């Protein structure tokens, strides 16, 4: 999910 | 006189304590007000304290799983859309991901071999420009940006993932 980061 | 989360700028999927000094990501996204200000894609949130000179401490309680990123951040930061978590948006930031702990340099992440991390100490330098990183245990040195920071620089944190969280502890 760490694209949202 | 010490640093709480400001609620204002959270994105509505976090949760923020009680206390205002922890914060995870919750499994929906609350009804809020969709100020300016406020994350509205990117799980992040900043301390409600701003700092444009001197030089600052804090500390944050770090969970031992996957998901959380935390530094400082340029006011400037980019709030609205999809952002790319970068120093070239103004983030400067420790992360904990695939296990492994990063100093969040672009392109390519600079893996650290620091070993568990507990709570670490940031050190802001506005005087010098730089912003530094140590594990509390021994006060081993993590990571430092140097930055000729031109704005007020808060304190940021990220958690993109459920299962962990970054707490203020003063």
């Amino acid at each position: 999910a760490v694209k949202l980061q | 006189v010490e640093l709480t989360l400001d609620p204002d700028t959270a994105n509505p999927r976090l949760i923020l304590s009680l206390d205002l000094k922890g914060v995870r990501l919750g499994e929906r996204a609350q009804d809020l007000p969709n100020h300016p200000c406020r994350f509205d894609t990117n799980t992040r949130v900043l301390a409600s304290c701003g700092f444009s000179s001197g030089r600052h401490h804090w500390e944050v309680e770090v969970g031992s799983k996957d998901g959380w990123a935390f530094g400082v951040a340029r006011e400037s930061v980019r709030r609205k859309g999809l952002t790319p978590f970068t120093p070239e948006e103004g983030v400067w930031a420790l992360q904990l991901n695939g296990g492994q702990y990063w100093a969040v340099t672009s392109p390519e992440r600079s893996p650290l071999s620091c070993g568990h991390l507990s709570r670490v100490r940031v050190a802001l330098d506005l005087e010098v420009g730089a912003v530094s990183f140590y594990a509390v245990e021994d006060m081993r040195h993590l990571y430092t940006f140097r930055v000729n920071f031109q704005e007020r620089v808060f304190p940021l944190f990220s958690v993109c993932s459920t299962g962990t969280y970054l707490r203020i502890w003063p």
